[PDB]
């Protein structure tokens, strides 16, 4: 089985900057290496076959080389409908292998999140558990700090955090982080809030409210 | 134009079997192989079978080996992949995908993919609860509601907002999988504050894996 080791494992670059994907075939592949493109959702697109010919339909700014057994694609100008995880792919022997993958998301100015907190529904507490909900809505970069109090004690392990596909027409990220207690906890405790980190805001931004107010 | 669809995912009990179905359109399987490959949530393709229809000759990843049999019937232009002794680990998107021929071995034609969950868990369709807009939201300025869909299994859900009609400013997020064994996720939208009390906002819920449809108003608290 040949393996084909590919790097990097994630990369962020601004609109029109050069990417450069690479692949390292264990052995000998000649140039029966391809290259596919995975958008959120959607099945694999090839790109390049033969190492270095593009295939139908795909832009001009993607091109594939080969040197010995070093494969690279390159996108020579990145635009936002690039964001996707690309594979190489080797078929020089069965069973045909893939590259671990390379995740690429476009790289913007800062932005900072608007913030929202949601108490729980009447409906939900009525069922014995409460979900307390925090929304940082159109951000960038991606990496948030989220921290959840509750009568300004520190939770911890009772959060999921939940983050969506960068945006087409923006390229920023929304994120959820929601708490959950039971009906009893949530109903002694008085002040929720969500601090808020990120390098958009000069300080943390925090939004609370207090229960049955 | 040359189209690869497959059928036959589903919800299956580990230990259990199955049988897809990859029907393809607009050229003729005995002139090429025809290849499954697979997905794991959040993991990278793996290639899993391959059959050459005209003589039958096939070939398996060391994973699938004895459990798994590839087939074709070119009478009916059709391959199939039947799943044996299933387990967990086959939990995947398995996609369908076919080699060019004459000399190309990429793979240029994919189906859009069927999802197949193993695990021995009841399907359960989800409580939908609304993210009602703060009452401290600003004057004239941006407002943010939504839908907690909670406590269903499993993939996938949709959600939409006033059948369709809203859908600039809607995030959708990804579902995660909660300490109980259940999926749960959060649909948002921001609006224009002055809007709230008078514009209506309805989630349009949709589980078609236990047959649940929910429309859920949002609206502030009174
Ligand atoms: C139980 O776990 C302790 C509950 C603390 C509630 C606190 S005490 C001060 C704040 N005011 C109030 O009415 N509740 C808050």
């Amino acid at each position: 089985d040949i393996q084909m080791t590919q790097s990097p494992s994630s990369l962020s670059a601004s609109v029109g900057d050069r990417v450069t994907i690479t692949c390292r075939a264990s052995q000998d592949v000649n140039t029966a290496v391809a290259w596919y493109q995975q958008k959120p959702g959607k099945a694999p697109k090839l790109l390049i076959y033969s190492a270095s010919f593009l295939y139908s339909g795909v832009p001009s700014r993607f091109s594939g080389s080969r040197s010995g057994t070093d494969f690279t694609l390159t996108i020579s100008s990145l635009q936002p409908e690039d964001f996707a995880t690309y594979y190489c792919q080797q078929h020089y022997t069965t069973p045909p292998t893939f590259g671990q993958g390379t995740k690429v998301e476009i790289k913007r100015t800062v932005a900072a999140p608007s913030v929202f907190i949601f108490p729980p529904s009447d409906e939900q507490l009525k069922s014995g558990t409460a979900s307390v909900v925090c929304l940082l809505n159109n951000f960038y970069p991606r990496e948030a700090k989220v921290q959840w109090k509750v009568d300004n004690a520190l939770q911890s392990g009772n959060s999921q955090e939940s983050v969506t596909e960068q945006d087409s027409k923006d390229s920023t990220y929304s994120l959820s982080s929601t708490l959950t207690l039971s009906k009893a906890a949530y109903e002694k405790h008085k002040v929720y809030a969500c601090e808020v980190t990120h390098q958009g805001l000069s300080s943390p931004v925090t939004k609370s409210f207090n229960r049955g107010e | 134009e040359v189209q690869l669809v497959e059928s036959g995912g589903g919800l299956v009990q580990p230990g259990g079997s199955l049988r897809l179905s990859c029907a393809a359109s607009g050229f003729n399987i005995k002139d090429t192989y025809i290849h499954w490959v697979r997905q794991a949530p959040g993991k990278g393709l793996e290639w899993v079978a391959r059959i050459y229809p005209t003589n039958g000759y096939t070939r398996y990843a060391d994973s699938v080996k004895g459990r798994f049999t590839i087939s074709a019937d070119t009478s009916k232009n059709t391959a199939y992949l039947q799943m044996n002794s299933l387990r967990a680990e086959d939990t995947a998107v398995y996609y369908c995908s076919r080699w060019g021929g004459d000399g190309f071995y990429a793979m240029d034609y994919w189906g859009q993919g069927t999802l197949v969950t193993v695990s021995s868990a009841s399907t359960k369709g989800p409580s939908v609860f609304p993210l009602a807009p703060s009452s401290k939201s600003t004057s004239g300025g941006t407002a943010a509601l939504g839908c907690l869909v909670k406590d269903y299994f499993p993939e996938p859900v949709t959600v939409s907002w006033n059948s369709g009609a809203l859908t600039s400013g809607v995030h959708t997020f990804p579902a995660v999988l909660q300490s109980s064994g259940l999926y749960s996720l959060s649909s948002v939208v921001t609006v224009p504050s002055s809007s709230l009390g008078t514009q209506t906002y309805i989630c349009n819920v949709n589980h078609k894996p236990s047959n649940t449809k929910v429309d859920k108003k949002v609206e502030p608290k009174s």
